[PDB]
Order: structure tokens, then C-alpha cells, then sequence
RNA sequence: AUGGUGAAAACCAUCUAGUAGCUGGUUCCUGCCGAAGUUUCCCUCAGGAUAGCAG
RNA sequence: CACGGACCAAGGAGUCUAACGUCUAUGCGAGUGUUUGGGUGUAAAACCCAUACGCGUAAUGAAAGUGAACGUAGGUUGGGG
RNA sequence: GUUCUUUGUAAAGUGCCUUCGAAGAGUCGAGUUGUUUGGGAAUGCAGCUCUAAGUGGGUGGUUCCAUCUAAAGCUAA
RNA sequence: GUUUGACCUCAAAUCAGGUAGGAGUACCCGCUGAACUUAAGCAUAUCAAUAAGCGGAGGAAAAGAAACCAACCGGGAUUGCCUUAGUAACGGCGAGUGAAGCGGCAAAAGCUCAAAUUUGAAAUCUGGUACCUUCGGUGCCCGAGUUGUAAUUUGGAGAGGG
């Protein structure tokens, strides 16, 4: 070739890249339960087979509980704001839980929101305080 | 002329490839959930095969919507249609089935 | 480049194969002739316990 | 075809507004002419060989008796 | 809105009112030069259904072409050497004459920031869309290529020459079939 | 033929290892067997279709 | 007749592949073929294999069909043993 | 993993009930002159002439039935 | 108002910020296109939807979420491999040319516009400039933009409310 005959011959040197080693050996990132307990000497598939979990969920082509329990582990364990509060004080003292008045009150409901709306923010008002 | 050298290289290649995907999606299966399908013409009709995706059908009787469906990794199909009954029946127990397999860790 | 490097064989014939070279490791005397000093050896074939 | 083609009050509405606003091409403002003097017989023919096929020519050629009889009467 | 009137009043070409648009607009853009600029699109109902926002970025060039390869191509291929920096995204007919034909091609600047920015529109600054029209991956040349799905398209549906090269030299494997 | 360079009809590079009803040449030993010189139509002229002789 | 040979060293010409057969060997046998692939591996080797497909296994016809025991799957004559 | 901040009558999702509910034209198609193919139902494309429809339109199967929704665009392996 | 002022259009500048050319080219995408050679002379078949030439890209490209294939107890984006298969089919049936659906596998991922009003408030963006924790954020000014920029929707429907 014309390029790579300069490339050898100049004293620049070459741009030496040493990575078929790490295409092999690839490392686990995703889950730390699954990177303490995962054998890198065994295959993909046998280090599914040795935890429990499945590699395929399909009828694979040719041919062929410790760590899950620790998953089950894992697996075992939003208010309003300053305006919407002090609005829905504004609601309850006047009224008190006359929903249909109001709603068809129009300085205190600007907003011309129905029944279902109200009494619902009402009750996250009324777990909030009394 | 093209000779396929490469028969051993390409295996290791696409094992390799596998790998990755392990090491990526940790815990999860590298493919998705594909359904169950009976095979069209005379000659093939009596094979029953891995189709592509389910259905809007098939996934609101399992338990579970179309959005959601495809992120817990269920492949979803919407131009397959629900003609035969035996058919509607296998792919209902399949999700169930995997419904009550699969664990969805927390976002937390 | 496209001569024919590789040899198909069948699956069958390959497995008589090492029946046969299996079989005759157990012979002693094929062992000797082959090569293999097995002069000082206990017995053929020889098993070593599993804690090799 | 369950999402076939509804009538949609709107599309008729903007379809015959246009219809009219437009005014006639050349060959149907001749069509038009052929209809009320050689009959419909004579335009079904001329209007065969200026469009495509026969069945567009159908659907035109009805679509002219709509515009005249609708014109004149009313 | 009136996108709807509008697009049935272009279905009407020879009547009355549009007719008379054509026979004004082709006396003026014979006046103007062969490749020039148009500041609003003359048909924004089909700039619109072809892709063409009103914003800082879009370019709409009008282009003169012979008449009796294809016209839209030739069409875009002449504004892509002349507008190099922009990007041709589609094109569609305004007017003709007996001997010339007239397109309204629409261009996006890749450069521009508000195209980088919006991803809607940003994937035509990936280097991949460098003359569309040089390849025939605009609408009309995805047409002249015969790129569609069915029956009629089986001999050139993945590309002609690589259906040619795949049926027109030998495949050997290792342990040979 | 394609593409190019030169010039008071040319050359260079590829297609092209172009196509031969042919010319010249074809690389170790020994043993054993061993011809034919032609039948009949495809018409023959060309190439063969067959029988004969040697396995 | 003629064509080749001044001499010497080295180089130098029935090869490789595909398609289709011939015979012989090997494997198995109404079946047979792992190697497109997947799994595995001391890593282009070797070792395993799913579903299919290839060819063969049951014929007689031209559009439409039917279907092989009167039977020690025959009676005789021969016929290696 | 460790924290610092999360707000606004904010952003969605799901089931039921009620009222509506627009989807690309000098394009589809038609005749013809060339190109494309081994293409028999000029396949595909281009040139030129004319040029549609909305309980629509395209493609196939023996009188219906099945199948998609062109004439806009993006996208890894 | 015989002034003046809105726009639209055409200009301008050694202004500010950018960008396009050329090289490489095995692969890919377009465009253009011979002849020696094959069937007997050569118009098709045939060299060949080749080579050369021209234009354009990238780490791949192209293709792609159906106006698809089918005729079945239906499949379900695209690409590639195995097979279908040297089959259908075409070819002075001859040199021969040569698919495709299904099936097995490799890899798998879907979505964005245009479409009917934000109309109780262009909710959007460019640029300049001042700072900041600078592949940017914020304030202020300017321009674009109603000949429609944002949010909401793309038939798998969807929206309005309850």
C-alpha cells in the first residue's frame, strides 16, 4: 500500500492500540446484587442458570434460589401548594362542605371546576391539617 | 466469488455481541417476550411459531396496557389481528404466565 | 483464496472415530507401539483418584 | 375500511362552495353546453375519452346534472 | 383552518380563478432570474404538507426548468449547487409553461440554530443528508428509484445494483454445500 | 470500445489473460496388456451420430 | 524436405472451482445429511443440538381420478448352494 | 451510594359515562413515445396530452369477500 | 397633507456570525453507458440494469414501521444468511435467463408532521448585550413570527367534559 509504506518508514510512530482483551472479559454494570454474584470464568447463559434468573424467553435454536431471593429484598421497600391551600381555606370557611354551592360560587371558585375536583383536594387539605 | 471465511469469526463475533447485551441490560433476558402464532398456507398451517407482537386485545385481557406493555418487555404487534379463538387463548396464558414470573424493581 | 480448505465429514464416522481411539488406549501394547514409555505404569487403562 | 369516509357536513360544505367560486374548466363548460343540446348520451362519450375510465366519466357527468338542474330552478 | 379551502381550490387547476393566477405568475417569474428566492411560498398548504415551517431557517427557492431525466430532480439538483450550504428537504409544482416547467423547492439551513436546536427538524443537520437530491432521496427521486412496496417493485426495492451483485456472483461456505 | 495525451494523421492507459476452423513446447523409472487404419445414414465438407479392433 | 538447437545455471506448462455423472471405500439404513445457525470450548480447532429443509421411502393418467393377495405376494421349468 | 433543592389549584396514566370527531392532487389514473427486466396481466421509471373521488381509494381471491390507507418525514442492530 | 408616515420589494457594506468547494474512494447511494465475445450473418436474446466517465455520502450507506404478503385452525417494519430452487416463469424453448410468498435463523424499536382555534391574553424562537456554576443558564433589549411559532393529536385512533 502507499499510505501504510510512509507510516512504517516515518518516525512519528503509530497510534498502538492494544483492546482484544476487554471485547472479551466485559464487565457487569447495571445491577450490584448481580456484579458481587456473577462468575466471569463461566459464560452469559451458565451464569443465568447459576442465579436463578432467565436468559431467554424464547425456545432457544440447538441445544444445551440464593441471589433471587436478595431481589425480592429489594422489592419489599407529594403534597399541594401555598396558593391551592390557602384557596381551599377560603372554600371551607365560607361553605363548609356544601359542594354544590361551591361550585356555583364564582369569587372564591374562579376556576370553574365540578364537584369531584373540589371535594378531592378538600380531603388532601383535610389530612394536611383538620 | 465471496467465500464465508469468517463462519467461526462471525459466531464469536455475534456471542461477543450477546455478551455486551448481558453485561448492559443486566438482569433482564436480551430478547423480548414474543408471542405465540399459527402459520398461514395449506402447507404450514398445522406448525405453530413464535410471532412478532401480541395485540391491544391480547394484552388488555392479560392485565396490563400497550405502553406498559412494551417497557416491562412484552413485544406488541398492532396490525396482527385476534381471527382464531385457540390462538387468543395460548397467548393470554403466556402473559399471565410471565406476568407472574417477572419482578419490575422500583424506580427509587 | 476459494479452494476447498475445510472437510465436511459425517457425524457418525467421526464418532467411531474416537470409539476406536478411545477403545484403543486400553490396549497397552497399541500404547507402547505408538510411542509412550509405559514400561513403570500399574495398570491400563490407568485411573488416578479425583483429588488430581 | 372501518374509518371508510364519512359524509362530514364541512368537506361537502367547502367541496360545492369551491365548486362554484372556481367556476368551469374548459371541457366542462363545453360539457355542460353538450348535455342540454346532444343530450347525455353525447357527453357521457366526450367526457370518457378526456378523463381516464368510464366510471369517472359516470360520477362527473352526474355531477354536471346536480350543478345545472340546482342553477336554473332554484 | 383555511387550509382545508385551500387545498380544495388547488384541486380545481384550470378553473376560472386559478387559471388566471397562472397566466400573471408566469409572465412575472420569467422576468426573474432562472434559480431565485421566493420570501413566502406561493402554495403554503402544500409547503406545509410537505414539511415547511415558517420560521428563521427555511428557505423557499423558485426554480425554472426545460421541458422534454426527470424535471423535480433536475429541479433540486440545480438549487442544490447553487444554495450548497442548505439542505434540500422536498419540492412541488407551482406553475407551467409550454416550455418551461416551475418549482417551489424548500430548503432548511442546517447551520442555522434554530434548526440545531428543535428535534423535530435536527436530524437533517447529521452529515448523512449532505444533497438529498444527489441521490435520489427526495420524495421524487424515492419515486424514479422505484421504491415502494409490492409485487411491482421486486426487482428494484433494496437497491437495483445490490440485487444484481447478490444474484450475479457465487456464494461458497467453508464445508460446502 | 471507453477515457486521455500530442499534433504543418498519431500515441498512452484500461475493457482484455479479447476471441485461434491453429503454431511451437509440455518435466521421473520399471513392469504388464496393446490397437486401429474403418462399416452404414445423419448429407459429406467441419464436428460428430454408430459398428469394428483393445480393456 | 522444413522448423527448433552457440554453451551453461535458474525459472518454466493438464492447475483450481462449480455444475453433473462413473466406479471403489467408509458410515448408517427406509431412512439419511451436526458445522444457516444456537450452546460450549484449553478458542478460526474440537465437542453437543432445537426447529425446519434437502433427497429417498407406493404407483397407474391428457383436463376430471383411482390404487396394487385368486396367492408359501404363483403355476411350471431351470437355476450357486 | 452521598446530599443540596423539590410547587404549580403542575404534569400525566388508567376504567366507566356523556358530546364530538378534519388523515396529504398537476397526485391517483388514462393514451403514447423511450428506457428497465428472464417479468408472460408493459413490471418499474421518465418524457408529453388530459386529468379524479370521500358510507372514499389502492391491491388480490370466485356474484361477493379478504386485505391495507398512497401522493410527507425520522430511526439504531 | 404639493408635507409626513406605514408596509412590501429591490439594495448595500473590507459590518457580525456562519457555511459550500478540494483530497481520499474498498464498500454504499444516484446519473450516464460501450465493444471484443454467445446462438451461423447480427436488430432483440447476449457481453451488460457491466468497464470507463459524472455526481454525492458515511462508519457503514441504503432500506424501513405497510395504500404489504396471502387464501390458510392467517402472517405482520426493514436488512442479511440457510432454504424454497435451478422451481414458477420467460427465452427463432435454443447460448439459456432466473425470482418471490411461506419455513429455519441472525438482529430486533419504534415513532414525528400535515390535518378542526392558545384565542381568558405567541404560551415559541433568533440575535445583541449584561452576568453566571459556559458543549450552556438567567435578566434586559432587538428582531422573526399571526401568510402561524409553542402546548395538546397521528387511526393502535383521538379530543371535550363528568
Amino acid at each position: 500500500s502507499v499510505r501504510k509504506r510512509k507510516m512504517n518508514r516515518s518516525s512519528v510512530g503509530k497510534a498502538t492500540r492494544r483492546n482484544k482483551d476487554k471485547q472479551r472479559k466485559i464487565n457487569i454494570q447495571s445491577n450490584p446484587i448481580i456484579a458481587a454474584n456473577w462468575d466471569y470464568s463461566l459464560t452469559m447463559a451458565q451464569n443465568y442458570k447459576k442465579l436463578g434468573l432467565r436468559a431467554k424467553l424464547q425456545t432457544p435454536a440447538g441445544g444445551k434460589e440464593t441471589e433471587v431471593v436478595k431481589k425480592l429484598e429489594e422489592l419489599a421497600s407529594r403534597s399541594q401548594s401555598e396558593r391551592e391551600e390557602e384557596w381551599l381555606e377560603k372554600l371551607y370557611k365560607k361553605h363548609g362542605d356544601d359542594y354544590k354551592k361551591m361550585f356555583f360560587d364564582k369569587k372564591l371558585n374562579i376556576y370553574q371546576q365540578s364537584e369531584g375536583d373540589l371535594k378531592r383536594r378538600l380531603l388532601r387539605w383535610k389530612k394536611r391539617n383538620g | 466469488v465471496k467465500v464465508h471465511f469468517d463462519q467461526a469469526g462471525k459466531k464469536v463475533s455475534r456471542r461477543n455481541a450477546r455478551a455486551t447485551r448481558a453485561a448492559k441490560i443486566a438482569p433482564r433476558p436480551l430478547d423480548l417476550l414474543r408471542p405465540v402464532v399459527r402459520a398461514p398456507t395449506v402447507k404450514y398451517n398445522r406448525k405453530v411459531r413464535a410471532g412478532r407482537g401480541f395485540t391491544l386485545a391480547e394484552v388488555k385481557a392479560a392485565g396490563l396496557t400497550a405502553a406498559y406493555a412494551r417497557t416491562i418487555g412484552i413485544a406488541v404487534d398492532h396490525r396482527r389481528q385476534n381471527r382464531n379463538q385457540e390462538i387468543f387463548d395460548a397467548n393470554v396464558q403466556r402473559l399471565k404466565e410471565y406476568q407472574s414470573k417477572i419482578i419490575v424493581f422500583p424506580r427509587n | 483464496t476459494w479452494r476447498k480448505w475445510n472437510v465436511k465429514v459425517n457425524h457418525n464416522e467421526k464418532r467411531y472415530a474416537t470409539a476406536s481411539a478411545i477403545a484403543a488406549t486400553a490396549v497397552a501394547s497399541l500404547v507402547l507401539a505408538r510411542g509412550h514409555r509405559v514400561e513403570k505404569i500399574p495398570e491400563i487403562p490407568l485411573v488416578v483418584s479425583t483429588d488430581l | 375500511s372501518y374509518k371508510k369516509g364519512a359524509a362530514s357536513n364541512r368537506t361537502k360544505f367547502v367541496r360545492s362552495l369551491v365548486r362554484e367560486i372556481a367556476g368551469l374548466s374548459p371541457y366542462e363548460r363545453r360539457l355542460i353546453d353538450l348535455i342540454r343540446n346532444s343530450g347525455e348520451k353525447r357527453a357521457r362519450k366526450v367526457a370518457k375519452k378526456r378523463l381516464g375510465s368510464f366510471t369517472r366519466a359516470k360520477a362527473k357527468v352526474e355531477e354536471m346534472n346536480n350543478i345545472i338542474a340546482a342553477s336554473r330552478r332554484h | 383552518g383555511a387550509y382545508k379551502y385551500l387545498e380544495e381550490l388547488q384541486r380545481k387547476k384550470q378553473s376560472d380563478v386559478l387559471r388566471f393566477l397562472q397566466r400573471v405568475r408566469v409572465w412575472e417569474y420569467r422576468q426573474k432570474n432562472v434559480i431565485h428566492r421566493a420570501a413566502r411560498p406561493t402554495r403554503p398548504d402544500k409547503a406545509r404538507r410537505l414539511g415547511y415551517k415558517a420560521k428563521q431557517g427555511f428557505v423557499i427557492y423558485r426554480v425554472r426548468v426545460r421541458r422534454g431525466r426527470s424535471l423535480r430532480a433536475t429541479a433540486e439538483e440545480r438549487v442544490g449547487r447553487r444554495a450548497a450550504n442548505l439542505r434540500v428537504l422536498n419540492s412541488y409544482w407551482v406553475n407551467q409553461d409550454s416550455t418551461y416547467k416551475y418549482f417551489e423547492v424548500i430548503l432548511v439551513d442546517p447551520q442555522h440554530k434554530a434548526i440545531r436546536r428543535d428535534a423535530r427538524y435536527n436530524w437533517i443537520c447529521d452529515p448523512v443528508h449532505k444533497h438529498r437530491e444527489a441521490r435520489g432521496l427526495t420524495a421524487t427521486g424515492k419515486k424514479s428509484r422505484g421504491i415502494n412496496k409490492g409485487h411491482k417493485f421486486n426487482n428494484t426495492k433494496a437497491g437495483r445494483r445490490k440485487t444484481w451483485k447478490r444474484q450475479n456472483t457465487l456464494s461458497l461456505w467453508r464445508y460446502r454445500k
